[PDB]
Parts: structure tokens; C-alpha cells; sequence
């Protein structure tokens, strides 16, 4: 249940964009949005943390 | 009611606003603001912004949806 | 039959809180919830509470309900004891609005169709700036009966119309596919008391005293912008009265709050002096 | 999931207590007051926030 | 049930009250809006005990706000003309919690001291005007104030004047109806007077009412007896041909063209 | 007072209504139409209102 | 389409390069022929 | 025929007696496995709670159709404490009339081993007002039966008051095997 | 025991006290302060000791019904206290 | 431990509306939910709640039917809706405590180890908030008396979220207060001080009467602080007081007299005004 609920939230039209910078306070994002934009993410999300590098 | 209205002016006068660059005055009450999203508005300013302080090209406080000068 | 532009949808005050929370707590998604409610007879919808929806991602819409949660939340807040059907559906709007796109006529057909009185509500939390509550309650307008030159809803009362229609909802099409229905707030004496418990100041606060270095420093300061303000006014009432407002308005606002404040910190003061001993 | 991301700015002018100018990198610029707890004199012009 | 307690209006039968009892003893706007209408009409006047009684009780007890309105002018029908015996059932309904209810207060207030410028029950609604949170109880507080000042046409404006500038439209539209009412059938000129510049309104409502007072004061009345009737003809008649007029305030001119020239020019209005 | 706070309250509508754009005039295309140009997005023909 | 994200055989989950507005990870809908995509094809996109 | 069940089981520290092979607690954890299975076996629809009773009663499992949960739930029940039959049986009559389907015959099948030390009269007084809110009240004892044996006669003859076969008391003073003597029982054969 | 009112304990007072001289009444003042027993000063040109605090402890039944009667004192003090206001600013309250 | 706990308008009118559902199905003492709500230090913030059937023995006092199983899983489908929002404790809306409140605490600390009781009650009073908040602390009592597993109070308060206050003074805005001093609302609000004073020493003597007659023991925190209150009371007859007093009364009446005068003057001066407007009117009349 709880694996097809977050297949569900994952729905298809990601937005493309980098991880330009990677912090730790568990770890966050500085992510730059393909839409020239930057957004700090607190938690990183549903990607497994695999050292992400900037 | 007075002090209700009054209250209600010095809220919408609120903290989130948007700074903008004010260009000239139009009229009494209502003039042309440049907003840093960098689109040009003709908005309406509050009551009591000091007109004598509010020279063309002045930076000022807009507020976030009707852009009004507050 | 025709509805007429008589009927109200009363959302209670803990539906109406319930909506603002979610839709602030969710915004930039569009946030989605059922109405336990109540039609009474043909004129009265009770929005006795709403019913928040889990963030299904692929926006609102009716792949949105997750109707098993649904289901099992409906039977356990019976269990609780609140029996109430689901009267329409709730959606935020976060700032673009308040009115009904493709998909949202789209959902709000499939809810007539499960029973033809639910109404649609939407609520924008963003402009939903503290001392002004932007929300609105619709129905659609069936194709047919706007061709048949018809009017969507009929009016046999003067109630339901004093509100002014948004031009957002306007350009949005208010008239043309649904239309808007009034709200009432259905307020309890309780429930109104439990509120103002909220900033309800506390007998300290009502018997506290201003600091005085600070009530010192605010007499003086105030007083000489009315000293400034004299001036002013004396310039003003000689030039005039050669000749033949922002002066005296300033200062009788100015000798107004030095009156208040002073008498107030002195009063607080005797109160002090007697009732501590 | 219900963790939605903030924007990353930088402070300019320190107003008054409770008032701050941040330009929103590749954004406006906006007056915005500070969070309670986040506690102040970390915020200076060029502060990321 | 309109159409029995309009014939039976104050004769106060028992099997007609009854069967309007049973009407209204259901769960549906439309026939207990009337059904208590009617149980106001029959009982009018008897100040029946039983009436006041099951009455009050319906109102509290239902869920249809329709009904409650029913309810509410049948409770002021019911106790009319007592002027001091109706101060207990005003009191308990003024200080009634359902803004409806208060409304019925109100009314009950209008129909106990109807024409006697009773100054204990001028006070009450000029205090419920201005005191009270809902505009609807402001307003019938206004209306009722008319009914009690109509047998001295001249003594409304003068509490008028003041209330028909108000900020709040519903307390405007209340004055200007209460003043219809006075001077009905009477012709005034401060009330025209008064009213002309009301007719000039921002607000919707305010106009209507506005109006159908006007129309109210001026029912039989001609150009010499009052040089304003042609104005008020021609306005009548340029609001109902307009693009932007509102609809509530061109229905307003329609009614108030048909009180003006009611009864083919034959019957006027007068309360006494 | 009334028209002290008639005064404040006209203001909180007229200021809490929407703010409006800024275009220049290409050129008074037609009756009732006007090219304009709004900065910085493109130049739109508005149908000019009725005052 | 600038990358088909190699179309991990089955679920395709396109890429896309909206110009002037932003990349986006895409899928088709009701496209009759899912294999004349390519990649740098010049699709159409819808807005929503 | 649709049944609402509540398993009262006593966890006192008399449950450490060791008679029944290898302990006490396993082999009332066997035995409630077991009734639970035949009155789940037995037209599915039928719902089955779990109660401990310790110095203060408690509601491991409310009623529900699965029996693996009160299993669980059940296997960490240590011996601790002294029973406290009345609060329990109570318990599980307001658990009953708290269950979800209004249309279930109401039973509680009490593993009460243990010597019940409550007044007579409070006893016959709860007995008769579970006889009136028609509860059938069966019984397993096995412990200190010699002290215990008239009460819970009293209980299951009060409860039955004529004909009433829905309330049970069965005593098993020998230890082979409390599974056994609960499947070959009165109880669980009408099932 | 001593009220607020004249707390100012006096050295002939405590040499009154626990057996000491005035000589050393300002050592056991100053130990009491520094151990944290009570809290004040001292002054010792005019001989006598300000206390602006004590270590509560744990009372009798007769300390309390002191306590008990020096509250209705203060509860009537307060009541006339309130009741003057409201009367003379009746035509004011909101 | 928790130092303070900070309840929401939200949780009010869930908690009141709980009640009067219950009691108008049936009829019911106390109606009982769970509370929802977010750390931050020790300041525990009650931003939601929901009610679960529950139901006991008024009589026998220690037999009730808490619903776990309803309870998890009301408490999953709102981690569904919200994540932010663990159990954080229940409340109860009755008046006063009975022996299940620590019973049914306990079971609560099953799924909160910090779990905290609310008593919200619905009855409105007018001196103090609807809301009493206890943490159930059991500890060798350093007094050296039997010790037994009670409640302790703890500091609450009401404060709302953005979204809450808009919907709040929404629904007040009838019968709101004016956000500023105004001169007869501040002369109010000392009034009213003096009544709650007023009330809270009542209630003070009133425990004072019961433990000194005997009926409540003796209370050694209690009477720690209100040997402390009697510490702290000022001094008013002293001389060195006095002088500041009366000079601080004086500065604040000068500063009062000065502004009375300039009223006075711009009063003047308007009834100045107005006799010439209505000379120039007469006489523009008669002319
Ligand atoms: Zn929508």
C-alpha cells in the first residue's frame, strides 16, 4: 500500500533540474530548477540519498 | 467602525509586501510603479505615504497582489 | 423545478477552519476534501464539517477521492457519531482565484450526478489575507436550460442576491457554466466564546503597568512633536486668518494618545498602590 | 512528500526588528519578516537565507 | 394556508388554527413558511397563550430558516394591538439568540405599540438599530419603527433624517421603507424630500426601497398637491428604460409605479 | 463621522482592487481598438472602454 | 526530446526541452505510433 | 450463526504454575489460538476481541475477523499482576455493546485460572445484569478450582436461569492437555 | 513572621534572638545571605537589616490559618478596591 | 518534561463540536480524542485532535472501553493527510479529573511517551482559557510520603496558526474588540483585572479554609508559593516610594494638563469657526 501510494504521488511530469549544491544540518538540497531557478529542499525527497553530488 | 477602518489600512499596509521603484506620479492618490519583477503597473497609492518624500524613482514597498503603493 | 437564488450553504465554523487550515497547509498543491453535511429541505446546505483528502499528486480531480479512504473515514466518524452525508466537495484555489476550471466542472458533475445539490466550494488561501476570507460555493448550469433561454436559477426572494459577483470569476465564465451560491456561517454563542479565548487578555495584562523609563521616554517624545505640531498649527491659524487640517488633526490625535496613556498608567498605578496592600 | 521546498535569497538592508529586504536569486526583491525562533544578527546583507 | 388565514384573518377559529398547526408541523419550507403566516392571521389580535406558546416552541425547534421567517411575522401578527400586554413575549424574543427571532421581536414590538408613538418602544428599536450585529433584525427594528410613528406623519422624518444617512444599506433601506409606511397615503414633502436623494444610491437595495416608499407617500397625489410626482413619474419610468439599472432597483420602480396608480387611481393607503 | 468613515472605507476598496498595466500606443488601429505594446511581454490590440 | 531516458524498454518516460521555458520528464498520450518519437523530433506538448 | 466474542485470559502470576505441560501460559495462549480458530472457522463473519486481565483490565484486540493480530498480540502476554475478574468481565461487556456489528450474538469466553477473590453478592448482582443485557458468559477454569468452583457455578446458573444453554462453565482439574479439553467441550462442539 | 510592612529587623532585635552580642549579628546576617537562607542588606549605621525574601518551607496547621486570615484581608481589600471603580466608571465601561 | 503547551482554535471548536454530538445523540459526562500536534523544545503544539468512541462505568469508576484500534487508525489516515502532526497526547471535556484519567493516560503513553491530558472544557468560563493541561509524573516523592502515579499541572496557552486567525477573526468580526487602547476599553480591562485578582484569591482562601480545617492535606508546593507571594507583596507606605510615587504622578499630570489645555485651545477654535460660518450664513441670507 503504502510503496503504490508513493507511485501514485510520483506522477510522470518531473521538472528537469540539478542538485547544484548538497548540505547537511539529515542532508537537503540547494537544487537549481531547469526554470532558472533555486529552491532549497529541507528533505530531499524520494530519491535514495545516494551522495548526490553537487 | 473608525478605529475598525483605521486598523484595517494599517494592516494592509502589511510586512510581505514587494519592493518596487516608484517613476512618477500621476494623479492625487494613484501613480506608476516599475516592480522588480520587472513589470511596469499603473497602481493606486495609500493615504498619507508623505507625497513630498515620494520623489520619482523612489523605492517603495508594493503590495503583493493589487501592487498598490502602501 | 428550478433552483432559485434563495439558497445557502451554512459551513459551520469548524468547517470553514478545517478548509483554511488544509488549504494553508498544502498550498502550492491544490489541497482536496469531501463536505459531511446536510440538505435540510430545498433551500439550506449544512457544511457541518469537511473531510480532508491525502495529496494524490495528479492535481484534483476525481483519481483524486481515493474512495477506500474515503469509505473507511465515513464509517469510523459514524462509529464516532457523526452521521452526515457527504454534501459536495471542497478545493483550494493558492492564489489564482476562486472558481471552477475544466477539471473542476468536470468533478462537480460526477457529484451531482451521485446526488444533484452538492455544491462545489473554493477557497484561495493565498489572497486569504487575515480579515478577509475569499471563498465561494458553485453549481453548474446544465447545457440545456441556458439555450432554452432560461434563467439558470429562479428568484422568488430578494435574499441570495447583495453579492457582487468577481471579475476573476467573470472572465472565468460565474454565469455561464455554473453559478456562485451564497455562504452563511452558521455561528454558535460557544463556539464564538471558544474563539475569543483566543486573544482574550489575561487579568495580569489588564492590571500590569507599563514600563516607566519607557513611559517616560514616550511622554517626552511625544510631547515634543506636539510641541512641533504647535508650532506648525500657530503658523497655520495666523497665516489663514491674514489670508481670509493637517495641523490640528495631527496634534488632537497627538494630545489624544498622551491623554489615554497617561491616565491610563495612572489609574493602573492608584488600582496597584490600594489592592497590593 | 508534503515538504515543500523553500527559495533561496539573500538579505540587503536590515530593516527594522522584524523587516527584511532579500533579492530572491534569479527573483524580485521583497521586504519579508523572520521566522521566531530562527533568532537574529545571523542575517546580515549578503546573508543566504 | 395563505389563502385560509387571509379569510379567517382575526377570527381566531380553533379548527382553523388547528389544521394550520398540523400544516406547519413539518419539515418543509414552502408550505410552513405559509402555514405559519397564516396561524399569525387567524390568531391576530386574541393574544392566545396556546398560540404565543406553540408558536416560540416551532421556531426553536425547527431547522428551516423559511419557516422561521413564517413564524416570525405570525408572532408579531398574534400580538397585536396589546400595547403593554405584549412586553414579556418582546422582551423574551429580543433577547433570543436566533437573529430571526429577534426579527419577530421587533415586529412584535411594531404590531403591540402600532400607532401610538409609544417613546418606551422608539427607544427599543432605535437601540436594536444600531446595537444589533444582524441587518435584517436593523432593519425590521427601522420598518417597525415606521409603523409605530404613522399616526403623526410629521414625526418620522425628523427620527428619519438621520437613519436614511446611514453607512449601513440595510438600516438605509429600513429607513426608507419605515417612512413609506408612515407617510403612506399622506403625501409629505420632508419625506420626498428625504427620499429623492436616497433614490439617488450607490447601492442596490437601497433604491428599491427608496422607491416603493416613495411611491408608498405619493399613491393618489397630484401635480399641484405635490410639484415632485411628475419627477418621480419620469424617474420611474427612465430606471425601468436603462441599460445598467440594476434588477432589484428596476423592480422597485415597477412596484412603485403600480402603488402610485394602484386601484386605477381610486384607492389610497392609510393605516387608520 | 459617517463620512470620515465612508471615506476610509471607499479607500480600502479602490487600493485592495487590482493594480493595472502600462503599454504604450503603436498606433489607434480601428475604432474602439488600440495596438499597444506592454513591456516587456508582446503588444496585444485591447478594446478600449467605453469612458 | 532530447533524451529518451534509453525508454527502459517498457515505460518510456520521455525527456523534453521546452525552449525558453524549461526541461520536463514527459510521457506520450494517445500517440497511435509510440516508436516515431525519436530523439530531437520536435514534438508537440501540451500546457498542462 | 453470526457471533461477537471477547476472550477474557488471565495473565495473574499464578499463570507461572506449571501444571499444564510445558507452562500455563503456553498453554492458554494454545487454547485461545485454538477457540479462536473454531469460532472463526464457523461462519468468517463472526468477530473475536482479546481482554487481559492484570491489576488493571485491558483490551489487547478489539472485535475484529482476523485472529492472527490477537495472536500476536497475545503471545507477548508475560504473567504479572492478580486478576481482577469483575473490571474485566465489565470491560468486556462495554466492548460488546461498542462493537461495530449491531447483528452478532453476544459471547465472552473467560480463561479465568486463577482464585477469584470478589464478593458474592456484587458477583451474583453483575451475573444476573449480564443475564438482562442477554451476555452468554462461558467459562474455563483451570487453577484453583476447589475455591472457585461454586462462584462459577453461580456465574453459568444465573446466566442460564432456564434453558439458557448460552452461558457454559467447563472445569478441567486434570492437566493432559487445556487444547484438548477446549476442543473436545461443549463449547466449541455447537460451533 | 515579620510582614512586609517593617521587615527592617533591628540588631537589639536578633541579639533579642538567638544569643549573640551586636558585635556578630552582622556575621550571621552575612553567612544567611551567602548560604542563601534570605536575601536584603545590611545597614549597619543606623543598626538594622533589610529582608526582602525568605527560604520558604514547610508550615503548621496555625502558620496557614494566619496565612488564611492575612488572605481575607487582602480578598476584602480587593473587593472594595473593584467595586469603587466599577460604581464611579459605570457610564464608561465597555 | 514539557514546559509549556500551546493549544489552537482548530482543536477548540473540533473539541466543542465532539461534545455536542455526543450529547445530542445520547448523553454523556465526558467525550474523549486524541490530540495531534509537533515538538519544538518544550513547547508542545495541539494543532489538531479527534474524538474516539469511548464509553465506562460511571458507577464502578475504573471501567471504561478506549478504543486503540479506532485510535490507530484515525491516527493513520491523518499521518496520510498530514505528516507533520504525531500523537502528541488526548484530551477529555470533562470539568473535572476522575480515577480513569490516569488509567487512560497510561494507555495513551503506549503511543506517546510524553503523553499529556488536556481537559478542554466546553462549559465557557470568563476569567481563565478552556483548556487545563497534566502530564502524569510518578516519582519517589523527596517529601517521604507514599507516593502514587498523578498528574502535575502544565502551563497552557492558546495560539493559532496564520490560516486559523484569518478563519477566526472571520467568524468574530461581529462581535470583535477594537485591536487598540481606548481609553474606556483599558479602564475595562483594569476592572476586569481587579475581578480576576479578585476571583484567584477567593479560590486561594477558599483552599486555605479546606486544608486548615482539615478536609485537603497539606500541599507543601502550594504552600511554598504562597509563602512566596506573601515574600513578594511591595511595600507601599514607604517614604523613599512615596516621593517617587507622587513625583511620577505629578510628571504624568503635567504632561495630562498640557494636553487637556491644547484640546481645549483647538476646541476653542473650532466653536470660533463655527460662529463665523454662521454669521457669513445669516447674513448671506438676509442678503
Ligand atoms: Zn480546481
Amino acid at each position: 500500500e503504502n510503496s503504490e501510494k508513493i507511485k501514485v504521488n510520483k506522477t510522470l511530469p518531473y521538472l528537469v533540474s540539478n542538485v547544484i549544491e548538497l548540505l547537511d544540518v539529515g542532508k537537503c538540497a540547494v537544487i537549481k530548477t531547469s526554470t532558472r531557478q533555486t529552491y532549497f529542499l529541507p528533505v530531499i525527497g524520494l530519491v535514495d540519498a545516494e551522495k548526490l553530488k553537487p | 467602525e473608525f478605529l475598525h477602518a483605521q486598523e484595517e489600512v494599517k494592516r494592509i499596509q502589511s510586512i510581505p509586501l514587494v519592493i518596487g521603484q516608484f517613476l512618477e506620479a500621476v494623479d492625487q492618490n494613484t501613480a506608476i510603479v516599475g516592480s522588480t519583477t520587472g513589470s511596469n503597473y499603473y497602481v493606486r497609492i495609500l493615504s498619507t505615504i508623505d507625497r513630498e518624500l515620494l520623489k520619482p524613482n523612489a523605492s517603495v514597498a508594493l503590495h503583493k497582489h493589487s501592487n498598490a503603493l502602501v | 423545478p428550478a433552483v432559485d437564488t434563495a439558497e445557502q450553504v451554512y459551513i459551520s465554523s469548524l468547517a470553514l477552519l478545517k478548509m483554511l487550515k488544509h488549504g494553508r497547509a498544502g498550498v502550492p498543491m491544490e489541497v482536496m476534501g469531501l463536505m459531511l453535511g446536510e440538505f435540510v429541505d430545498d433551500y439550506t446546505v449544512r457544511v457541518i464539517d469537511v473531510f480532508a483528502m491525502p495529496q494524490s499528486g495528479t492535481g484534483v480531480s476525481v483519481e483524486a477521492v481515493d474512495p477506500v479512504f474515503q469509505a473507511k473515514m465515513l464509517d469510523m466518524l459514524k462509529q464516532t457519531g457523526r452521521p452526515e452525508m457527504v454534501v459536495g466537495w471542497y478545493h483550494s484555489h493558492p492564489g489564482f482565484g476562486c472558481w471552477l476550471s475544466g477539471v473542476d466542472i468536470n468533478t462537480q458533475q460526477s457529484f451531482e450526478a451521485l446526488s444533484e445539490r452538492a455544491v462545489a466550494v473554493v477557497v484561495d488561501p493565498i489572497q486569504s489575507v487575515k480579515g478577509k476570507v475569499v471563498i465561494d460555493a458553485f453549481r453548474l448550469i446544465n447545457a440545456n436550460m441556458m439555450v432554452l433561454g432560461h434563467e439558470p436559477r429562479q428568484t422568488t426572494s430578494n435574499l441570495g442576491h447583495l453579492n457582487k459577483p468577481s471579475i476573476q470569476a467573470l472572465i472565468h465564465g460565474l454565469n455561464r457554466h455554473y453559478y456562485s451560491i451564497t455562504i452563511n456561517y452558521r455561528k454558535n454563542e460557544l463556539e464564538q466564546k471558544m474563539l475569543l479565548n483566543l486573544h482574550k487578555k489575561s487579568w495580569m495584562e489588564g492590571l500590569t503597568l507599563q514600563d516607566y523609563s519607557e513611559h517616560c521616554k514616550h511622554n517626552e517624545s511625544v510631547v515634543k512633536e506636539m510641541l512641533e505640531l504647535a508650532k506648525n498649527y500657530n503658523k497655520a491659524v495666523e497665516e489663514e486668518d491674514k489670508m481670509t487640517q493637517d495641523p490640528k488633526r495631527h496634534l488632537e490625535e497627538h494630545v489624544d494618545v498622551l491623554m489615554t496613556s497617561n491616565i491610563v498608567q495612572c489609574l493602573a498605578a492608584m488600582l496597584d498602590t490600594v489592592v497590593f496592600k | 512528500l508534503q515538504s515543500v521546498g523553500q527559495i533561496v535569497g539573500e538579505v540587503l538592508k536590515q530593516l527594522t526588528e522584524e523587516k527584511f529586504i532579500v533579492k530572491a536569486t534569479n527573483g524580485p526583491r521583497y521586504v519579508v519578516g523572520c521566522r521566531r525562533q530562527l533568532d537574529k544578527s545571523k542575517l546580515k546583507p549578503g546573508t543566504r537565507v | 394556508s395563505l389563502g385560509l388565514g387571509l379569510a379567517a384573518m382575526g377570527t381566531a377559529r380553533q379548527d382553523v388554527y388547528d389544521l394550520l398547526k398540523t400544516n406547519l408541523y413539518q419539515d418543509d419550507a414552502v408550505t410552513g413558511e405559509a402555514a405559519g403566516l397564516a396561524l399569525g392571521l387567524v390568531m391576530l389580535g386574541s393574544k392566545n397563550a396556546q398560540a404565543i406558546e406553540d408558536m416560540v416552541g416551532y421556531a426553536q425547534e425547527t431547522q428551516h430558516e423559511k419557516i422561521l421567517r413564517g413564524l416570525a411575522v405570525g408572532i408579531a401578527l398574534v400580538m397585536y394591538g396589546r400595547m403593554e400586554e405584549a412586553d414579556a413575549l418582546i422582551e423574551s424574543l429580543c433577547r433570543d439568540k436566533d437573529p430571526i427571532l429577534r426579527r419577530s421581536g421587533m415586529y412584535t414590538v411594531a404590531m403591540a405599540y402600532c400607532g401610538s408613538g409609544n417613546n418606551k418602544a422608539i427607544r427599543r428599536l432605535l437601540h436594536v438599530a444600531v446595537s444589533d450585529v444582524n441587518d435584517d433584525v436593523r432593519r425590521a427594528a427601522v420598518e417597525s419603527l415606521g409603523f409605530i410613528l404613522f399616526r403623526t406623519p410629521e414625526q418620522c422624518p425628523s427620527v428619519v433624517s438621520l437613519l436614511s444617512e446611514s453607512y449601513n444599506p440595510h438600516v438605509r433601506y429600513g429607513a426608507a421603507m419605515a417612512l413609506g409606511i408612515c407617510c403612506a397615503g399622506t403625501g409629505n414633502k420632508e419625506a420626498i424630500n428625504l427620499l429623492e436623494p436616497m433614490t439617488n444610491d450607490p447601492v442596490n437595495y437601497v433604491r428599491q426601497g427608496a422607491l416603493i416608499a416613495s411611491a408608498l407617500i405619493m399613491i393618489q397625489q397630484t401635480e399641484i398637491t405635490c410639484p415632485k410626482v411628475n419627477q418621480f413619474r419620469q424617474l420611474y419610468s427612465k430606471v425601468i428604460n436603462d441599460k445598467h439599472d440594476d434588477v432589484m432597483a428596476k423592480f422597485g420602480a415597477i412596484l412603485a409605479q403600480g402603488i402610485l396608480d394602484a386601484g386605477g387611481h381610486n384607492v389610497t393607503i392609510s393605516l387608520q | 463621522l459617517n463620512a470620515k468613515v465612508r471615506l476610509l472605507r471607499e479607500e480600502l476598496q479602490l487600493l485592495q482592487e487590482q493594480g493595472s498595466y502600462v503599454g504604450e500606443v503603436v498606433r489607434a488601429m480601428d475604432k474602439k481598438k488600440v495596438l499597444v505594446k506592454v513591456h516587456p511581454e508582446g503588444k496585444f490590440v485591447v478594446d478600449v472602454d467605453k469612458n | 526530446c532530447t533524451k529518451i531516458i534509453n525508454a527502459d524498454s517498457e515505460d518510456p518516460k520521455y525527456i523534453i526541452n521546452v525552449k525558453q521555458f524549461a526541461k520536463f520528464v514527459v510521457d506520450l498520450s494517445d500517440q497511435v505510433a509510440p516508436t516515431d518519437i525519436e530523439e530531437g523530433m520536435r514534438v508537440g506538448v501540451d500546457r498542462n | 450463526v453470526l457471533e461477537s466474542t471477547m476472550v477474557c485470559v488471565d495473565n495473574s502470576e499464578y499463570m507461572r504454575n506449571g501444571d499444564f505441560l510445558p507452562t500455563r501460559l503456553q498453554a492458554q495462549q494454545d487454547a485461545v489460538n485454538i477457540v479462536c480458530h473454531s469460532k472463526t472457522r464457523s461462519n468468517p463473519e463472526n468477530n473475536v476481541g482479546l481482554i487481559t486481565l492484570a491489576n488493571d483490565c485491558e483490551v489487547l484486540t478489539t472485535l475484529t475477523p482476523d485472529t492472527g493480530r490477537i495472536l500476536s498480540k497475545l503471545h507477548t502476554v508475560q504473567p504479572k499482576g492478580k486478576i481482577t475478574f469483575c473490571t474485566g468481565i465489565r470491560v468486556a461487556h462495554l466492548a460488546l455493546k461498542h462493537r461495530q456489528g449491531k447483528n452478532h450474538k453476544m459471547r465472552i469466553i473467560a480463561f479465568v485460572g486463577s482464585p477469584v477473590e470478589d464478593n458474592e453478592k456484587d458477583l451474583v448482582k453483575l451475573a444476573k445484569r449480564l443475564k438482562k443485557e442477554k451476555v452468554n458468559v462461558d467459562i474455563i477454569n483451570f487453577g484453583e478450582e476447589e475455591v472457585n468452583t461454586e462462584k462459577l457455578t453461580a456465574f453459568v446458573n444465573t446466566l442460564n436461569g432456564k434453558d439458557g444453554t448460552g452461558s457454559h462453565l467447563v472445569t478441567v482439574p486434570p492437566g493432559p492437555s487445556l487444547a484438548d479439553a477446549l476442543i473436545s467441550s461443549p463449547i466449541l462442539a455447537g460451533e | 513572621t515579620r510582614p512586609a510592612n517593617h521587615r527592617q529587623l533591628t540588631f537589639e532585635e536578633i541579639a533579642k534572638s538567638a544569643k549573640i552580642t551586636v558585635n556578630e549579628v552582622e556575621l550571621l546576617v552575612m553567612k544567611a545571605l551567602s548560604v542563601g537562607l534570605v536575601k536584603g542588606s545590611i545597614d549597619e549605621v543606623d543598626k538594622r537589616v533589610h529582608m526582602t525574601w525568605v527560604q520558604p518551607r514547610v508550615l503548621d496547621l496555625q502558620q496557614i490559618k494566619g496565612m488564611k486570615d492575612r488572605l481575607e484581608f487582602w480578598c476584602t481589600d480587593v473587593k472594595s478596591m473593584e467595586m469603587l471603580v466599577e460604581h464611579q466608571a459605570h457610564d464608561i465601561l465597555t | 518534561a514539557v514546559q509549556k503547551v500551546v493549544v489552537h482554535p482548530l482543536v477548540l471548536l473540533s473539541v466543542v463540536d465532539h461534545f455536542n454530538r455526543i450529547g445530542k445523540v445520547g448523553n454523556q459526562k465526558r467525550v474523549v480524542g486524541v490530540l495531534l500536534g509537533s515538538w519544538q523544545k518544550k513547547v508542545l503544539d495541539v494543532s489538531n485532535s479527534f474524538a474516539v468512541p469511548f464509553d465506562e462505568d460511571d458507577k464502578d469508576d475504573s471501567v471504561w472501553f478506549l478504543d486503540h484500534d479506532y485510535l490507530e487508525n484515525m491516527y493513520g489516515m491523518f499521518k496520510k493527510v498530514n505528516a507533520r502532526e504525531r500523537i502528541v497526547g488526548w484530551y477529555h471535556t470533562g470539568p473535572k479529573l476522575h480515577k480513569n484519567d490516569i488509567a487512560i493516560n497510561e494507555l495513551m503513553k503506549r503511543y506517546c511517551p510524553n503523553s499529556v491530558l488536556v481537559i478542554i472544557d466546553v462549559k465557557p468560563k470568563d476569567l481563565g482559557l478552556p483548556t487545563e493541561a497534566y502530564i502524569s509524573v510518578e516519582e519517589v516523592h523527596d517529601d517521604g510520603t507514599p507516593t502514587s502515579k498523578t498528574f502535575e499541572h502544565v502551563t497552557s496557552e492558546i495560539g493559532a496558526e496564520e490560516a486559523e486567525e484569518v478563519g477566526v477573526e472571520h467568524l468574530l468580526r461581529d462581535i470583535k474588540d477594537t485591536t487598540v487602547g481606548t481609553l474606556s476599553q483599558r479602564i475595562t480591562n483594569q476592572v476586569h483585572g481587579l475581578k480576576g485578582l479578585n476571583s484567584k484569591l477567593l479560590d486561594i482562601r477558599s483552599y486555605l479554609e479546606k486544608v486548615a480545617t482539615g478536609k485537603l492535606p497539606i500541599n507543601h508546593q502550594i504552600i511554598y508559593q504562597l509563602q512566596d507571594v506573601f515574600n513578594l507583596l511591595p511595600d507601599v507606605s514607604l517614604q523613599e516610594f512615596v516621593k517617587a510615587f507622587y513625583l511620577k504622578t505629578n510628571d504624568q499630570m503635567v504632561v495630562v494638563y498640557l494636553a487637556s489645555l491644547i484640546r481645549s485651545v483647538v476646541a476653542l477654535h473650532n466653536l470660533i469657526n463655527n460662529k463665523i460660518a454662521n454669521r457669513d450664513a445669516e447674513k448671506k441670507e438676509g442678503q
